[PDB]
């Protein structure tokens, strides 16, 4: 049986999301891409780099805020500026929100030579979309 | 900080094929005419015998750049087969899914 | 029979993203554009708003400094056309020979301490200091 | 001057507000070079020392001391010709390439002139 | 003391009758305290419904429209307005253009996404130009067509040069000028050994 | 009642020299989303009507990429994972414009691109002939 | 096989766009096929193909030491190793030979 990105049954005290939940045979049926970028199209080039860049994102954004991050990363490119929406938490101060925030986007800025700019959407807790 | 040494050498390789890479190309030229006399032409080929052996454009092959692994690769993303798959399946690879037809 | 052809019109790079600035107007349930639009993010008070955007500035400066400090982990163009903004800075004296186009650098660079240290020395070894240089040092000094 | 330089600072900060909105970001991003000048030109910044196509094609004129008859002349017509083709090459190393051949041809003199051959 | 208390989202400071173009200037990502629409996304669950737009990420999946509603794209379209010129009333039709400008160019500009644009599509030029509107007799015609050999279409009547040798478009369509123009100069040009034919 | 007095309208300058006329623009946008592409084409269509631009639409056929993988590890060559990827096509073909306009719209198109989506813009110039070649000299 | 009108016509079409002149021979033509392309090892697809590993985690070491960077891969390494140097099993320095 299959078990490639499923998140088996358990006693059902398990929350999960609506992106752990739904297995891959569900995408874009069910759920859409977590990343969005011309390099994978018919004729279009550079889909090796963007999938490296958007790796190395999410672990530097994983590790730069850690205990924060509640879902997954959106990773949006539109020309040259490049856009990273993330779901946090609210346990951290505001202050670190913002001290992590700038500092990000600007090293992220000068790292890939290209424009990046940081959006958070703050939750209570993490949304549980069913219990497996 | 490579995967492994397999990885450091094919860089190695890579750089070094990168380097006189016009080298050969200009003395490939010179062996691949009847033009020229055939004595010129021999000489050219002691001439890129003695090149060093890591130019040959040859030894390079294409390795994983996340796992090192020299076979089941895809040229398009550079990644493995289990690398693309583990990450096609979480999502995290724009505009693919599963094939259903 | 003749055609008559238009004039090209020309405009600035951003006056088209001028135009489309005028066209919207300024909002009031909207919270200054510099913060976040999360309700947690969002300042409260004047004193939250301050503080909030001297902590986005002090995680700029210490990017900055992280940069600066270790340039070498970021001295990879990957963008066409260049960006020289988003490059490592340098601030350092490189020509570290005593002469006259090395001491112009260090004034270039601002370095106070270290420009007149080498006037000092380049006086003491003889050479001859330009007087335009020798202004230059004392526009330096007199302003720092 | 400095005290000119400073000036023109603070005249700026007087004049600099925080931003205001997205596009206010975008022609700030504009102006300092880190957004790109839409429309997209996909050559925009990129000038190969302003030459032309007689340059980039025509490279019969740089090859004036090989000789104009014989096969090496033969072959430095096939490489002219494949360098005048080549899209991805710059003037310069296009030249480089010819004064390669010249070089080498000048240190193989002496098998030229055993196989009957005159090199400049 | 306890936690930092989010508040309430703006939405409910937001009125009926606003003007949503200022509240979203440029594209953003969808954010719930700030849209007041109670857009749901998501398959519900058995006995469920489709997750709110508080922490949906599907919602925040999706590359919104809100800065291009249509009162907005009207009032775009009026500022630039004055950046636009009229194009010429004579050339009404297609047949009349083809008359004034017998010669047709061709080049693609590509958008892609990433830190570099380069690309090397860009730098093709293609020229089209009926040999009829050329001032071309007997000798010329046939002199031209021999020389371009597939190059000219009998059927249209229209002969087509692709340049992509010169690195910059610019140089391509000088090329492809100096081309159709040593090619028209030979085609009326004769030669001796022509009279072997 | 905070509204500005006054507003600095954008500076445009009238050259002295002829606007390059374009007899026609296709503008072919890939993605993967046909919804996208269909707002996308309402954008465009109502920016091109409100400039006054005629403008035509049609959805060249879709391509689809499809690749297979080995499904396990190790030892498993019989069963397998296959892939796709989708692009889907759709052409705005836009006629009888200037030079300056042309411009401004592609500006505005593309600043108004969805991430995700690939343009590609063909021109088609009119050129008069050269002067060289307006009577046989040789 | 083509008459000396047709040779000639193709001939001078050839130098107007360019190709060669000489009746080369298919082996001949290499030497035009070689420099009318970039070399495989000169494509940025050869020497650009793996990310600078050297960069991308010394940077991140950098990151990590100055407390911007947490990495929980590393912390499990360094919590193993300090449990087996408390366990006894401590790695042998360079030079002490066990075995010899
Ligand atoms: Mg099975
Ligand atoms: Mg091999």
């Amino acid at each position: 049986k299959n078990r490639a990105a499923r998140v088996r049954v358990s006693k059902g005290d398990k929350p999960v999301t609506y992106e752990e939940a739904h297995a891959p045979h569900y995408i874009a049926h069910r759920k859409g891409w977590l990343s969005l970028h011309t390099g994978n199209l018919d004729g279009e080039d550079h889909a090796a780099e963007r999938t490296v860049e958007d790796v190395f994102l999410r672990k530097f954004m994983w590790g730069t805020f850690p205990g924060c991050l509640a879902d997954q990363l959106v990773l949006k490119r539109r020309g040259n500026q490049l856009e990273i929406c993330a779901v946090v938490l609210r346990q951290l101060s505001p202050h670190k929100y913002y001290f992590l925030v700038g500092y990000s986007e600007t090293l992220l800025s000068y790292f890939y030579k290209c424009p990046v700019r940081l959006h958070l959407q703050t939750v209570p807790s993490k949304v549980v979309y069913k219990y497996l | 900080h490579y995967v492994d040494w397999r990885m450091w050498r094919d860089v190695k390789r890579r750089k070094m094929a990168y380097e006189y890479a016009d080298e050969r190309l200009r003395i490939n030229s010179l062996r691949k005419n009847t033009i020229l006399p055939k004595i010129l032409q021999d000489v050219a080929d002691e001439e890129i015998a003695a090149l060093p052996r890591d130019s040959c454009p040859v030894r390079i092959r294409n390795r994983c750049v996340m796992t090192s692994r020299p076979r089941g690769v895809k040229r398009r993303w550079r990644l493995s087969r289990i690398v693309f798959r583990h990450l096609a399946d979480h999502g995290q690879l724009s505009g693919i899914q599963r094939a259903t037809w | 029979e003749e055609v008559v052809i238009p004039k090209k019109k020309t405009w600035d790079k951003v006056a088209v993203l001028q135009a489309l600035a005028s066209t919207v107007n300024r909002d009031t349930t909207a919270v200054p554009y510099v913060f976040q639009d999360d309700p947690y993010l969002m300042p409260a008070s004047s004193l939250e708003s301050r503080s909030f955007l001297l902590a986005k500035k002090s995680g700029e400066n210490v990017a900055k400094f992280i940069i600066n400090s270790y340039p070498k982990y970021f001295q990879k163009d990957i963008a066409e056309p260049h960006i020289p903004c988003l490059m490592p800075e340098y601030f350092e004296p490189q020509i570290k020979d005593i002469s006259e186009a090395a001491l112009k650098e260090r004034i270039e660079l601002r370095k106070v301490k270290a420009s007149v240290d080498m006037f000092d020395q380049l006086l003491q070894a003889g050479t001859t200091v330009s007087l335009e240089t020798t202004n230059s040092l004392l526009d330096l000094l007199c302003y720092y | 001057s400095l005290w000119d330089v400073e000036f023109a600072k603070q005249l700026a900060t007087v004049n600099e507000q925080p931003l205001q909105n997205g596009f206010e970001e975008l022609i700030q991003w504009t102006k300092e070079g880190k957004l790109w000048e839409f429309p997209i030109n996909n050559e925009a910044g990129f000038d190969d020392d302003g030459s032309e196509f007689h340059e980039h094609i025509f490279l019969e004129k740089h090859l004036e001391s090989f000789p104009k008859q014989g096969p090496i002349r033969h072959f430095m017509e096939l490489v002219t010709c494949g360098l005048s083709k080549n899209p991805y090459l710059s003037v310069k190393q296009k030249v480089e390439h010819i004064e390669w051949f010249r070089n080498y041809f000048n240190e193989k003199k002496d098998i030229l002139k055993e196989s009957n051959i005159q090199f400049n | 003391p306890p936690r930092r208390k989010a508040l309430p989202p703006r939405t409910e400071k937001m009125a009926v009758d606003q003007d949503w173009p200022s509240v979203y200037p440029v594209a953003a990502p969808f954010k719930p305290s700030a849209v007041p629409l109670p857009v749901r996304m998501g398959y519900p669950v058995k006995k469920g419904v489709p997750m709110a737009k508080e922490g949906n990420l599907e919602l925040l999946k999706i590359p919104n429209f809100l800065h291009l509603t249509p009162v907005a794209i009207k009032k775009h379209c009026e500022a630039l307005k004055d950046f636009c010129t009229e194009w010429p009333a004579a050339l009404d039709s297609d047949e009349k253009c083809e008359k004034h400008f017998p010669i047709e160019i061709d080049s693609t500009d590509y958008v892609s996404s990433g830190p570099s644009v380069r690309n090397p599509r860009a730098r093709v030029v293609v020229l089209r130009v009926k040999l009829s509107s050329l001032n071309l007799d007997d000798h010329a015609k046939k002199k031209l067509i021999k020389l371009v050999g597939e190059r000219y279409c009998k059927t249209t009547d229209v002969l087509t040069i692709k340049t992509d040798r010169c690195p910059l478009r610019r140089q391509n369509y000088d090329y492809a000028v100096y081309l159709l123009t040593v090619l028209y100069h030979e085609s009326w040009n004769t030669e001796e050994w022509e009279k072997s034919k | 009642v905070d509204v500005p007095k006054d507003l600095t309208k954008p500076v445009v300058t009238i050259s002295d020299e002829p606007d390059i006329l374009y007899k026609r623009l296709s503008v072919l946008v890939k993605g993967h989303d046909k919804a996208v592409l269909d707002s996308y084409e309402y954008f465009a269509v109502l920016a091109a009507k409100e400039l006054g631009i005629s403008i035509k639409v049609h959805e060249p056929p879709r391509k689809i990429e499809r690749f297979t993988l080995l499904q396990s590890v190790h030892i498993y060559k019989k069963h397998r994972v296959q892939y796709e990827m989708r692009t889907l096509y759709r052409c705005l073909e836009l006629e009888h414009l200037t030079g300056s306009t042309a411009d401004v719209y592609l500006e505005y198109i593309q600043r108004n691109l969805p991430e995700g989506v690939a343009m590609e813009v063909t021109k088609t110039q009119l050129e008069q002939l050269p002067e060289h070649i307006k009577e046989p000299i040789w | 096989s083509l008459s000396e009108y047709a040779f000639r016509m193709s001939r001078l079409s050839a130098r107007l766009f360019g190709e060669v002149t000489r009746p080369t021979n298919s082996k001949s033509m290499k030497v035009v096929k070689l420099f009318s392309e970039l070399p495989l090892a000169k494509k940025k697809e050869t020497y650009d193909w793996y990310p600078n590993h050297h960069t991308y985690a010394e940077l991140m070491q950098t990151l990590r030491f100055l407390g911007l960077y947490r990495d929980e891969h590393q912390d499990f390494m360094d919590e193993q190793k300090r449990l087996k140097k408390l366990r006894g099993k401590e790695k042998p320095k360079k030079g002490e030979g066990k075995r010899a």
